[PDB]
DNA sequence: TGGAGAATCCCGGTGCCGAGGCCGCTCAATTGGTCGTAGCAAGCTCTAGCACCGCTTAAACGCACGTACGCGCTGTCCCCCGCGTTTTAACCGCCAAGGGGA
DNA sequence: TCCCCTTGGCGGTTAAAACGCGGGGGACAGCGCGTACGTGCGTTTAAGCGGTGCTAGAGCTTGCTACGACCAATTGAGCGGCCTCGGCACCGGGATTCTCCA
């Protein structure tokens, strides 16, 4: 018997492609469930958490801090205009919202 | 025993920003996205293979919902980047 | 004599404090007596957790402070630097909320 | 209300962009059709919504902008 | 008892402040308390009916996000 | 190949919509604010049910496929 | 332009507490084998989708012309802000109960 | 019978809500003009309907093997629990900015 290696190091995955197999059957999402499809989704899952850790640790630095607040990750989603439309209608616990004020309520000169 | 992505979310952050931490509130939200956008591929995945009378979930599902369901630059790359972990996989073993 | 800044002028420093902190600007025991007495309406002797509690401000939150953005765009709309009750109105409607 | 066959070109141009030599059902152009009428006067509705508010009788582009980012779409 | 009335004006002042208001007419408090309670219920009815169906007498965090996603309104952080 | 077929939707077609609902009277400006709306909508809606007829290997978009694309875009 | 005073920024010090890492275990993912099946490929039908032609008329559009409605401008006042004073109740701690579940 | 945990009460104390009041500036009504949009009429343009011809491709049937469900044996990845130090906040007071009246 071959030493076990894990599906997730076979697709060079971060993500847990056994996991995602699992939560795909025991979801019921359909009577069976192909051996690639773990694999294709578990690799979106990793890409789209390191899409959003990136804008968000950028964030994290632009406020000189080394640990993601749910902040960063507020103001990172909304700065950008593909998450945005991804979570538009997502609403996130201490997140607050993007500084904008309507130029029509500034002083006037 | 309860089960949270934030292992796997940890090891995605060290490969983004080897410097950067995350709080535990924050990682709430992440594990809390990791299963809101499961959920909406994998139903939609499901949606399909209803529609077209299949019993499986195959890659070809997850590859249309994730085209329907992402918008623009993050549905090319991130059928990108499945398309290649689907290879590799079935080339390692 | 003291000084008085003008009329507007602290609405902006409150606006711009507001819009960078993120702590919540609901009072706390007020909210939990406020979802217990609409709860009673519902079952008696129900509970609920303090995350089921601290979930449920951070929602309603989120939607007032959503809907005051929707309801300032209609103030100045109708050219007001006032929000007034049938903004509030309008946003709504156009949502199709009311 | 909007005519047929200008609305057939529409969606066949629009479907260039996807895929070329896209076949369309005609029951698929009807159901296309009759879900842009329907988006169009729901939103003009909401258009008139703005116009009324801001004491005016004639919608400007400033009502459907005003429209379509309280329903969310901007 | 009318607890809603324990939403006072400085409260509903500040979130119109993180909604970028600068004016706030005096008739807004009643209805801004009016638009809350009939959100609140809302939410608290669906969940109540997740804690009930999972025979269960305390409302868990997660019956509301069920809640609040079944409303559309999905909200992150407090569970998946 | 087809081309300027979006000002097929004629400025009466415009106001037919419009005073179906209930609009009185239409800026000029309106017209081409509505054209524009409507394409970013019906682009929206026949990219999906595009999407569709590809996974089923078909070469027709059916009526099956634009409820489908509606019905997503309702969400 | 000035200026003062009130508001905000930065910089340094202190604390604490929660994140990141470590260790035991388990149970949940992986390996190897079997059996059903399902969906993939071939092949036939015939359906309905696309192209064209020709007539009809009803819908589009160019322009003429007026008036109704948009918008800037003026005046008023009122009513909402901003800041000082008073009051209440919000929040933290600590204890209590009992209530449910095993 | 016994543990856990959610609700209620007690007390202080303290910070935030309530109340008052001057004034200002913004809401809002009234007014003028001009221009921008609805209505009408002659013109044209192409939509829509009746008819003809063809072929792509949807949709169904048939056949078999690949591949995923299943399950028993094996183990290591990942979770619950414990520990510590360093990131971050809050504090204080000096420095810079911003506002408003002169």
């Amino acid at each position: 018997r071959a030493k076990a290696k894990s599906r997730s190091s076979r697709a060079g995955l971060q993500f847990p492609v056994g996991r995602v197999h699992r939560l795909l059957r025991k979801g019921n999402y359909a009577e069976r469930v192909g051996a690639g499809a773990p694999v294709y989704l578990a690799a979106v899952l990793e890409y789209l958490t390191a899409e959003i850790l990136e804008l968000a640790g950028n964030a994290a630095r632009d406020n000189k801090k080394t640990r993601i607040i749910p902040r960063h990750l507020q103001l990172a989603i909304r700065n950008d205009e593909e998450l945005n439309k991804l979570l538009g209608r997502v609403t996130i616990a201490q997140g607050g919202v993007l500084p904008n004020i309507q130029a029509v309520l500034l002083p006037k000169k | 025993r309860k089960e949270s992505y934030s292992v796997y979310v940890y090891k995605v952050l060290k490969q983004v920003h080897p410097d950067t931490g995350i709080s535990s509130k924050a990682m709430g939200i992440m594990n809390s996205f990791v299963n809101d956008i499961f959920e909406r591929i994998a139903g939609e995945a499901s949606r399909l293979a209803h529609y077209n009378k299949r019993s499986t979930i195959t890659s070809r599902e997850i590859q249309t919902a994730v085209r329907l369901l992402l918008p623009g630059e993050l549905a090319k790359h991130a059928v990108s980047e499945g398309t290649k972990a689907v290879t590799k996989y079935t080339s390692s073993k | 004599k003291p000084h008085r800044y003008r009329p507007g002028t602290v609405a902006l420093r409150e606006i711009r404090r507001y819009q960078k902190s993120t702590e919540l600007l609901i009072r706390k025991l007020p909210f939990q007596r406020l979802v217990r007495e609409i709860a009673q309406d519902f079952k008696t002797d129900l509970r609920f957790q303090s995350s089921a509690v601290m979930a449920l401000q951070e929602a309603c939150e989120a939607y007032l402070v959503g809907l005051f953005e929707d309801t300032n765009l209609c103030a100045i709309h109708a050219k007001r630097v006032t929000i007034m009750p049938k903004d509030i109105q309008l946003a709504r409607r156009i949502r199709g909320e009311r | 209300l909007i005519r047929k066959l200008p609305f057939q070109r529409l969606v066949r141009e629009i479907a260039q962009d996807f895929k070329t030599d896209l076949r369309f059902q005609s029951s698929a152009v009807m159901a296309l059709q009759e879900a842009c009428e329907a988006y169009l006067v729901g939103l003009f509705e909401d258009t008139n919504l703005c116009a009324i508010h801001a004491k005016r009788v004639t919608i400007m582009p400033k009502d459907i902008q005003l429209a379509r980012r309280i329903r969310g779409e901007r | 008892r009318d607890n809603i009335q324990g939403i006072t004006k400085p409260a509903i002042r500040r979130l119109a402040r993180r909604g970028g208001v600068k004016r706030i007419s005096g008739l807004i408090y009643e209805e801004t308390r009016g638009v809350l309670k009939v959100f609140l219920e809302n939410v608290i009815r669906d969940a109540v009916t997740y804690t009930e169906h999972a025979k269960r007498k305390t409302v868990t965090a997660m019956d509301v996000v069920y809640a609040l996603k079944r409303q559309g309104r999905t909200l992150y952080g407090f569970g998946g």
